[PDB]
RNA sequence: UAAAUUAUGGUCAAUUGUUAGUAUUCAUAUUAAUUUUUUUAAAUGUUUUAUCAUUUUAUAAAGGUUUAUUUUUGAAAGAUUUUUUGUAUAAAAUUUUAGGAAUAGUUAAUAAUAAUUUAUAAUUUUGAUUAGAUUGUUUUGUUAAUGCUAUUAGAUGGGUGUGGAAAAAUAAAAAAAAUAAUUAAUAUAUAUCAAUAAUAAAUUAAAUUAAUCUAUUAGUCAGAAAUGGAUGCCAGCCGUUGCGGUAAUUUCUAUGCUUUUAAAUAU
């Protein structure tokens, strides 16, 4: 390719013809007309005719086209083990791809290339990337994330409707609430004493029969995990209060109080008369798990004799500022949350009086 | 089976282009950025003195060169075909020119001897 | 035609334009560096560029993803290609068309240098050239008394038979005189006797 | 037909280089570039095959 | 300029327009054949070498290439080639192991045909499902021993009779009556 | 390399090299100066880095979003002639 | 064809190319395809009982 | 084209030999007269060959190795290698 | 030896090579005498100027070559001393009378060496009198006085300050160029006024005053006292 | 058809067009000011601002035409005796028209941009081209000069001796005696002209 | 970290090392020579392109005469031309992104080119370097200084997001009346 | 089981041997090459450091491999502090020899087992293993063309196991932790395998800077071109039928004469 006697990448794009000196045909004053017809230029064999690689030569139907109209639908499927290892690495990539040297648009970057990619976005890198988006205080972003995840006509969840609701609230725009809304969460329900419980997980994952796998054409055999089958086993364990929680703030924000006065009403109704639902364990993909490590070796934290070093083992610095001291939002019995809530609604009038 | 040599010698007319013999507009380098010299230091006084501390490798025997150079203005008036015009070996020769640059630059020949 | 077609002639076109600086923060330091002997050409190359299929969408003004190139002249400014550059830099393209007047074409009597239409050196003088059997020459400039529309083209694209031909052989094996019908050429004489000219 | 389109160091007549990433990723080689072994003789092999050829989706 | 001829040629260091730049590798040489051996002691058993070897593979004439468009790729979109392959069962004498037969395909470009290849793998199956003369869909995976990294990822037809021959306590399948062929001639009588 | 002048702190050795370097004070402030020098240009240098990279990130916002709106025309339009060819079937 | 592979004559090319066309290859029907003869009247004189288990 | 007459070249176009004996052959018939046969000898891979060639060259001053070149036929049957030069 | 081999450069001015044996062949075919319709002394009613700028001690002496024997389109390289700028060089009479060839000085004679005459810029006996006195003197100073103030004329001076030659050009001496071409150095009149050599001294002097005054140089002065309405365009910025 | 596998969520987006989006704009990159003859840019940069960008092209074809008129009042008369060995010859003229001219018109160069600029940039006394060309043919005829290199008779032998431009020798070329004036030349100055 | 070192061709810190940008071409007589930008590792191999990240283009240092131009009676466009191909997309990628090195001689042309300031090693052997003194320094930074809020837009606007909404475009994004 | 038009569209496939009854890709042709000619290489001393030490500097020696060669970020890049993540070693296909037989620290299960664990084990005629030759899957030449015919080079076991990675014992032409230097591309006379030079090979002169070079061959029956003189089945010619028997247009020699002018000749 390069740096070689032959080397072809060089030549491998249009130059205009060199004369500084003699090449050979003493070119600096020699006109190169017909040398430059019957020599130069690259011929189909010897002796036959120039070829002419130039713009004429193709034909003009190249500059009708649209762009990316020559694409087709490129249908890559891939082990499943390696479905994990990539999503995972689009998720902490989405978290964020450098030290300091994160900015916060770098997010939407790694969503979208994992689309550009043909890999389908899970739920877990819509959250993500929301939440990362969101907490870098970058509020335009995030519903372009949402944008992006309706255009791909994936299903947003629950989870991924309160994370939206959020961006919503802090936003403080009561028109792509009421649209998210209407679209996706109506039919949500609440969990009263005939229904039962986390609803069990029956999805059946997807197998197939040898007549099944013979005779059908390829494309129906064609498994991208793909949101929307799981949609309806995401939301198995009704976090619906907590939509119409995010709901209320928002009808509020947007300084409208039928609408709120309706939300916290229903809200307010079913957290007295109705069961407290059972809440989710922690996701794997968002949260982690603790693998296990001695402390042992650790910086000790008396290590530089000038201060004191914060350390894995234990923190001897004190808390640089207060938490609550609660446990997440969905461990709450329902008469906690309904407090929870009111608390929720006080601190959206704050943060609407500081907007 | 080929015993014969080409069938032809093909040969192109060499015929001058009038637009090739076009007047070009020039200009000098040395009038966009002016060339100068610097005047010798107490610490470098004359091109030999030079010679003697810009010699440092076994293999760039600067100091011995001395009388091919007349004086300081001949040093930095020379270049490396006109330095090689004059019979000094490859290596010592760049380091000679490197050394010249090099002082013009600010920094003055102040190095190590390695020889030892 | 000029009447009724009035954009075949084309009237407008991709003004040049000079392009804002990039401040440099060293001064006057460095305020010499980009200031120098020549022109600085640079055009653009990457996969959306430098495809003749796509030449005239990438040399459009209403495009943006278009084709950019940039020159330094020798003061230091810098401005855009003009149309003549711009072309440049792709595969040279001809243009040639038959239908009203004749283009001028290549490998002709007139067109043609000695050394590819002759195997020898044949003297250029504006008169009396018997082999191309013309009497006298006067030599206007070419285009100059010509109307401009009667320009058309050169055709390049064929091969010129006299001088150089594809599967290139021998017409008659025996007996051994005979080559290739590209050969041509008169007989060289017996060693040279040079006469003196000024006469 | 012809010889000159024997010739594939032109870039007309090969099969860009792009439709690697469109199987694989994009600016998946910079990793196999890197790699320990590389180039003598072989490197991590370059799928590029037109796309409507495509033994897989196809 | 690989298209100018002999006498054509001014500068070897450049192309002066565009072009590809080509290197002439010499092809006629006259290579030649160094005989070492008498024709009645070739220091090999089976085949003997007389004369220049043709040396390549997929340079090799008359050029044989793979071929990734037969009946496999047909049914599979396959991840990796050969990540699946459809086959006969043949022989378990391995636990967890089973033996297994696979067609693949040769393409002939100077004939413009097809041929068909055929393949043993190792497929590991937990369990001890196979038995000879199953038909099995077989996939790609994890090193498991030395030579298995297949394993029996579905059985499309199993071998209802084989089964049932099992069950009564004899062999799946008859054992073949002639092993490998020799060069011997065997003369055992009753 | 790091250039070691000839009135560096000498080293009396004969195991090892003639020359530590240690340095004149005088070297040592000359030293800062050529330095902070150089600071002034790779302050615009890697400035540059940083703007060049939010440039490449924001261009492949707009441009790989224009793709996956075609891109997504063209799959669902596939789709759709698939179930077709299905019905059809 | 190059002179120098197989045998001095031109045929022995063509005779081993044989081995390699692709409607000859070899078989369940067509078998021992370069050696037939070494194996031929090989069992002629082996008497083997064929397999019953099954009455 | 004849391709095994070239045995003794190896591939090459020219080959070097010593000389050791000259006799003398009678040609295949119509063609009667004394053909002169150079006996040479030259060494490949430390193997010694005796090369057996026409001689059609021009013998000055006493002089060893001579230059083998190839074919075409002549009237001496199983003669294929002429001489060039001799050195 | 082996690099003896390798073929000179050909720049941008110079015509056919005739280095190769073949380049010298037909020419070498080629016997000239002086018949009288050759002789260019006798076209001096057109070529009168050309037979001034011979050297006729030089080429006698060196070339072996008669003053008779010279032909107006004579291809021998013969000495010549411009009668224009006073220096000496060699080509050949064919290539000064069949196209103009002179003396390789005077082509950057005139400014800007593409428009010959186009110059509005008055002489240098004009705008810089002053400059006349510091030409070497070969007695050819009141030519060069004729010259553009603008002139790339590349011209030979007395140093002031050592009294030694140097060669510097007219217009890098002015420090005017004509509009539209490449501005020079801000600096070049200050640094051309001397030798090479010399230069330095001068123009050092007042950067020691710089650092004099606020201890800290900074090449920025100039434009920083060139700061002590501006049309701008709308920024998409917000 | 319902077996195998459930249609994927996005052919939807076949049917209705609500979702089809493009987020961002087309230069909201960064390359808005790509088009320099946009309305938006014009808006952008204002009008002085655009006067100062196409300033460049203007001086361009104002070096054109100072040329060409410096050369017309230098070569009018066609005949007269200009310097050492050379003389006026109106095929100088001629020749830097013509490389102007394919300067617009030819379509290997096309630079059309340097006609965006007469309205200003012409001369008033150079808005008659080809009638000052025309002038400049009667000029040509006079008798001391040839009637095909404008050379004197007097003080030269062959057509093109001391003309840097000439036509009439070339390289290896030979030299070629003045032609004389009568019918044939004069009815060539008059096609000319034509 | 090799036994017996590659003594000719030295490098800092192991292999392959940092991507860098450098220009090469195989050497020829002068007359036809030609480099090539090229984004690729630090440690080379036997042949260039083992270890080849990107090509970003030819340049040839013959000062060219243009042709391609018609002849032009302005000054400044008859200098002689200098050629060189960049591919800018795959430079402000690997340098901006990536964080590539660079040589030196690449970095005069991509300064030439408008996409670097001057190198380090351009040097007008005129002026000397500066001097530096922190009062006096800091009296002039006294003197100017932006407010803090709109330094820290600008560090914004240029290392972060550019692109952003104005007031209208959310109007104009927001949902209108049967799902408002 | 009907024609089609809103008319040359989607950008060039094109084959040149003077033979000798007839059958069969086979002498003498062209293009490509070797024969063939010093215009592109180069010399030794790598370098800092805290001093007998410690930091930086990772694929050109040979052996002959055809079911074969495969891999990470912990180094640097690299951005702020400390913890911080997972992804890898695996496979699939393509594999030569005119006349062809068995191969073996050996398969699979167990498991951080077993120089004597358990078992009806593994490779082979769908051509194995030894042995011969041979540097593997974008590189050439010929050609109108499915073909035929090239493609270098580069990974050769372990044994205080360092290192992110063994690639670690001359043979660079990769600036190697302060801007050594870029007015640079020049490197003298060495080598290895490359790198095609008779570059207007003969009449008007070189918009130079005048530097390297003094440059020639064949045929002379058939088939462009012959006369003397020898020689006499001899000497010799020979791409080929064949020639040489005192008259050889086929040998040798002398002279002329013939050519379509990078040479004849051999491979
Ligand atoms: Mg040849
Ligand atoms: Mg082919
Ligand atoms: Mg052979
Ligand atoms: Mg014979
Ligand atoms: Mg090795
Ligand atoms: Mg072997
Ligand atoms: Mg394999
Ligand atoms: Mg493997
Ligand atoms: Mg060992
Ligand atoms: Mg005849
Ligand atoms: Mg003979
Ligand atoms: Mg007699
Ligand atoms: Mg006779
Ligand atoms: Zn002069
Ligand atoms: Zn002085
Ligand atoms: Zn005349």
């Amino acid at each position: 390719k390069v740096d070689s006697f032959h080397a072809n990448t060089q030549y491998q794009h249009a130059w205009p013809l060199l004369s500084h000196d003699d090449l050979g045909n003493s070119d600096q004053s020699n006109n190169t007309k017909n040398i430059m017809y019957s020599m130069y230029m690259p011929k189909r064999n010897k002796g036959t005719a120039p070829w002419f690689r130039g713009a004429d030569t193709y034909s003009v139907k190249y500059c009708e086209q649209g762009r990316y109209e020559y694409q087709r639908y490129l249908m890559i499927n891939r082990f499943p083990s390696e479905y994990k290892k990539h999503f995972l690495s689009f998720l902490s990539n989405i978290r964020m791809s450098s030290g300091s040297a994160t900015i916060p648009q770098e997010a939407l970057h790694w969503l979208l290339r994992m689309i550009v990619d043909n890999f389908n976005p899970q739920h877990v890198h819509y959250i993500a990337a929301m939440k990362t988006l969101q907490s870098a205080g970058e509020l335009d972003m995030a519903r372009d994330v949402w944008k992006i995840m309706e255009r791909q006509q994936t299903w947003p969840c629950t989870a991924t409707i309160c994370a939206y609701l959020d961006v919503c609230v802090e936003a403080g725009e009561k028109t792509w609430a009421m649209e998210a809304w209407n679209r996706y969460c109506t039919e949500l329900k609440f969990l009263e004493p005939g229904e039962v419980d986390p609803k069990p997980i029956s999805r059946v994952p997807f197998s197939l029969t040898r007549e099944e796998l013979l005779y059908l054409p390829k494309w129906k055999k064609h498994f991208d995990h793909d949101p929307n089958l799981d949609v309806m086993d995401l939301n198995r364990f009704n976090r619906t209060r907590e939509v119409y929680l995010r709901m209320a703030q928002v009808m509020l924000a947007g300084g409208e109080r039928n609408a709120f006065q309706h939300f916290f009403t229903k809200l307010e109704e079913a957290m007295l008369n109705k069961p407290t639902p059972v809440p989710e364990p922690p996701n794997p993909h968002l949260v982690r798990r603790p693998r296990w490590a001695p402390y042992e070796h650790c910086k000790s934290v008396h290590h530089s004799p000038w201060r004191l070093q914060n350390n894995g083992r234990a923190l001897a610095l004190g808390p640089p500022v207060t938490i609550e001291d609660e446990m997440q939002s969905r461990f709450f019995s329902n008469d906690q949350f309904l407090v929870h809530s009111v608390k929720e609604v006080l601190r959206i009038v704050l943060q609407e009086h500081k907007r | 089976d080929q015993t014969y040599g080409p069938h032809k010698s093909y040969k192109y007319t060499y015929m001058p282009d009038p637009r090739k013999l076009a007047p070009i507009e020039t200009t000098q380098r040395s009038e966009i950025v002016p060339q100068s010299i610097r005047p010798p230091t107490s610490y470098v006084p004359n091109h030999e003195t030079f010679l003697e501390r810009a010699d440092i490798h076994r293999l760039r025997p600067t100091s011995d060169f001395k009388a091919s150079f007349k004086d300081w203005n001949d040093l930095f008036t020379c270049d490396k075909r006109q330095l090689r015009v004059r019979g000094i070996p490859r290596m010592t020769r760049d380091a000679i020119r490197t050394a010249v640059q090099a002082f013009q630059n600010g920094n003055p020949p102040e190095r190590f001897d390695t020889k030892e | 035609y000029r009447r009724m077609f009035p954009e075949m002639i084309g009237r407008t076109g991709e003004p040049v334009q000079q392009y804002g600086q990039m401040p440099i923060w060293a001064g006057p330091h460095r305020q010499h560096a980009n200031k120098s002997e020549h022109n600085w050409m640079f055009a653009e190359i990457g996969v959306n560029v430098g495809h003749e299929a796509l030449k005239k969408l990438e040399l459009d003004p209403t495009n943006e993803k278009r084709r950019r190139f940039v020159i330094r002249q020798p003061d230091g400014t810098l401005r855009s290609a003009k149309m003549s550059e711009m072309r440049a830099w792709y595969w040279k393209e001809e243009w040639a068309d038959f239908r009203f007047w004749a283009p001028q074409m290549e490998w002709g009597i007139e067109n043609t240098p000695s050394q590819e239409q002759y195997q020898e050196h044949v003297p250029d003088t504006t008169d009396a050239d018997f082999r191309k059997q013309r009497r006298i020459q006067s030599r206007p400039v070419k285009w100059f008394y010509e109307s401009h529309y009667t320009r058309t083209g050169s055709f390049a694209g064929f091969q010129p038979l006299r001088f150089m031909q594809r599967r290139t052989e021998r017409e008659v094996r025996w007996p051994d005189v005979i080559n290739a019908a590209v050969q041509i050429q008169k007989r060289k004489p017996a060693a040279y006797i040079f006469k003196a000219i000024p006469e | 037909s012809f010889k000159y389109a024997t010739k594939l160091q032109h870039d007309e007549m090969r099969q860009p280089y792009y439709i690697h990433e469109k199987r694989y990723g994009i600016f998946s080689n910079e990793r196999n570039i890197a790699k320990a072994r590389r180039g003598l003789p072989f490197i991590t092999p370059l799928y590029t095959k037109h796309m409507n050829l495509w033994d897989t989706d196809t | 300029p690989w298209w100018n001829f002999q006498t054509e040629h001014r500068q070897r260091c450049v192309l002066m327009y565009g072009g590809a730049r080509t290197k002439n590798t010499h092809n006629a040489n006259h290579r030649v054949f160094i005989k070492k051996y008498k024709r009645n002691a070739f220091p090999n058993r089976t085949r003997h070498h007389w004369a220049v070897s043709m040396t390549g593979v997929l340079s090799q004439r008359p050029r044989r290439m793979p071929w990734p468009y037969d009946l496999t790729s047909l049914i599979f979109n396959q991840p990796r080639q050969g990540s699946d392959k459809i086959g006969y069962v043949v022989g378990t004498s391995m636990l967890k192991t089973a033996v297994v037969a696979t067609n693949h395909m040769v393409y002939y470009p100077k004939f413009n045909q097809r041929v068909s290849r055929t393949k043993r793998f190792f497929a590991h199956d937990e369990d001890l499902a196979c038995v000879e003369g199953d038909l099995v869909h077989i996939k790609q995976c994890r090193k498991i021993s030395k030579y298995k990294h297949y394993y029996v990822f579905s059985i499309l037809e199993p071998n209802v009779e084989g089964r049932e021959r099992l069950k009564l306590g004899l062999k799946a399948v008859p054992p073949p009556l002639f092993g490998y062929p020799v060069s011997r001639r065997i003369v055992k009588l009753n | 390399r790091q250039i070691r002048p000839y009135y560096n702190l000498p080293s009396k050795s004969e195991h090892g090299r003639k020359m530590t370097g240690f340095l004149t004070p005088y070297r040592h402030w000359m030293w800062k100066q050529n330095e902070l020098w150089r600071n002034v240009h790779e302050a615009q240098f890697e400035h540059l880095r940083r703007v060049y990279k939010r440039q490449w990130l924001e261009s492949f916002r707009v441009n790989a979003d224009e793709y996956i709106y075609k891109y997504n025309i063209t799959k669902a339009a596939q789709l759709a002639q698939w179930e077709c060819e299905m019905k059809e079937q | 064809i190059a002179h120098w592979y197989c045998g001095h004559k031109f045929r022995h090319r063509f005779m081993r190319d044989k081995r390699f066309h692709p409607s000859l290859q070899a078989s369940h029907d067509a078998r021992n395809r370069f050696s037939k003869r070494r194996h031929f009247k090989t069992n002629r004189w082996n008497y083997q009982q064929a397999y019953r288990d099954m009455p | 084209l004849f391709f095994l007459r070239m045995w003794f070249l190896y591939g090459c176009c020219l080959r070097f030999v010593l000389f050791v004996l000259c006799y003398y052959m009678s040609p295949r018939l119509p063609s009667s007269g004394n053909r002169r046969v150079l006996y040479a000898v030259f060494y490949l891979y430390n193997f010694v060959w005796m090369l057996r060639c026409f001689f059609c060259c021009f013998i000055g001053l006493v002089m060893s190795l001579f230059i083998i070149e190839g074919g075409g036929f002549v009237d001496l049957p199983g003669v294929k290698y002429y001489t060039r030069i001799v050195s | 030896s082996r690099w003896s081999s390798v073929w000179p450069n050909m720049r941008y001015g110079s015509m056919f090579l005739s280095y190769s044996v073949g380049r010298k062949l037909p020419m070498k075919g080629v016997n000239w005498v002086t018949r009288d319709s050759n002789r260019l002394l006798n076209f001096s009613n057109r070529y009168s100027a050309v037979i001034s700028d011979i050297d006729v001690k030089r080429t006698e002496e060196e070339l072996n070559v008669a003053l008779s024997d010279i032909r107006w389109n004579d291809h021998r390289r013969i000495y010549w001393k411009c009668s224009f700028c006073g220096s000496s060089y060699r080509k050949n009479v064919s290539v000064r009378t069949k196209y103009h060839a002179g003396c390789n000085f005077c082509k950057k004679k005139y400014p800007s060496e593409v428009r010959g005459e186009q110059h509005g810029s008055p002489p240098v006996s004009q705008a810089a009198p002053e400059l006349t006195e510091q030409l070497v003197d070969n007695g050819k100073r009141d030519n060069l006085a004729t010259l553009a103030v603008t002139s790339k004329f590349y011209a030979e001076w007395t140093c002031r300050g050592c009294g030694g030659s140097y060669r510097s050009t007219i217009r890098s001496r002015t420090g005017q160029v004509e509009a539209g071409q490449c501005t020079l150095h801000p600096d070049i009149v200050a640094w051309s006024a001397y030798c090479p050599s010399c230069s330095w001294r001068p123009n050092m002097v007042p950067i020691a005053e710089e650092v004099s005054r606020s201890g800290q140089f900074l090449g920025l002065e100039r434009s920083m006292e060139e700061l002590g309405p501006i049309p701008r365009r709308k920024r998409l910025a917000c | 058809l319902y077996k195998g596998i459930p249609r994927p969520a996005i052919t939807n987006l076949h049917y209705e067009p609500a979702w089809r989006y493009t987020l961002y704009q087309a230069g909201a990159h960064g390359a808005q000011l790509s088009n320099p003859r946009s309305p938006f840019t014009a808006k952008v940069l204002g009008d002085e601002l655009m006067q100062v960008r196409d300033i460049k092209s203007v001086e361009h074809c104002k070096a054109w035409f100072d040329r060409l008129q410096y050369l017309i009042n230098l070569h009018y008369e066609a005949v007269g005796d200009i310097g050492e060995f050379k003389s006026r010859h109106t095929r100088h003229v001629h020749e830097f028209f013509v490389a102007f001219h394919d300067a617009l018109s030819s379509l290997d160069f096309r630079d059309t941009y340097l006609f965006d600029q007469f309205k200003a940039v012409r001369p008033p006394e150079l808005s008659d081209l080809f009638g000052i060309f025309l002038e400049m043919e009667a000029n040509y005829v006079h008798e001391d000069y040839c009637p095909r290199c404008s050379l004197p008779y007097s003080t030269t032998r062959y057509c093109g001796e001391g003309d840097v431009d000439t036509p009439f020798r070339k390289h290896r070329g030979r030299w070629a005696p003045h032609q004389k004036w009568g019918r044939e030349w004069y009815d060539v100055v008059a096609r000319r002209a034509e | 970290a090799r036994a017996v070192i590659k003594r000719r061709s030295p490098q800092l810190w192991g292999a392959p090392g940092a991507p860098i940008i450098r220009m090469r071409g195989h050497h020829v007589v002068w007359k036809f020579q030609s480099y090539d930008l090229v984004v690729e590792h630090t440690h080379k191999r036997r042949n260039s392109d083992i270890r080849l990240l990107h090509y970003l283009g030819k340049h040839c240092p013959h000062p060219q005469k243009s042709l391609w131009s018609p002849d032009t009676p302005v000054a400044q466009d008859r200098h002689l031309f200098m050629l060189t191909t960049v591919d800018i997309d795959a430079f402000k990628y690997w340098f901006g992104v990536k964080r590539c090195r660079l040589s030196m001689k690449p970095w005069a042309l991509l300064a030439k080119a408008g996409l670097l300031p001057p190198s380090l090693t351009q040097n007008s052997k005129i002026m000397p370097k500066p001097l530096f003194d922190k009062e006096s320094l800091m009296r002039y930074y006294l003197a100017n200084r932006k407010d803090e809020d709109v330094m820290a837009r600008e560090k914004y606007l240029n290392y972060e997001n550019s692109m952003v909404k104005t007031e209208e475009e959310r109007a104009a994004e927001r949902p209108v009346a049967p799902y408002l």
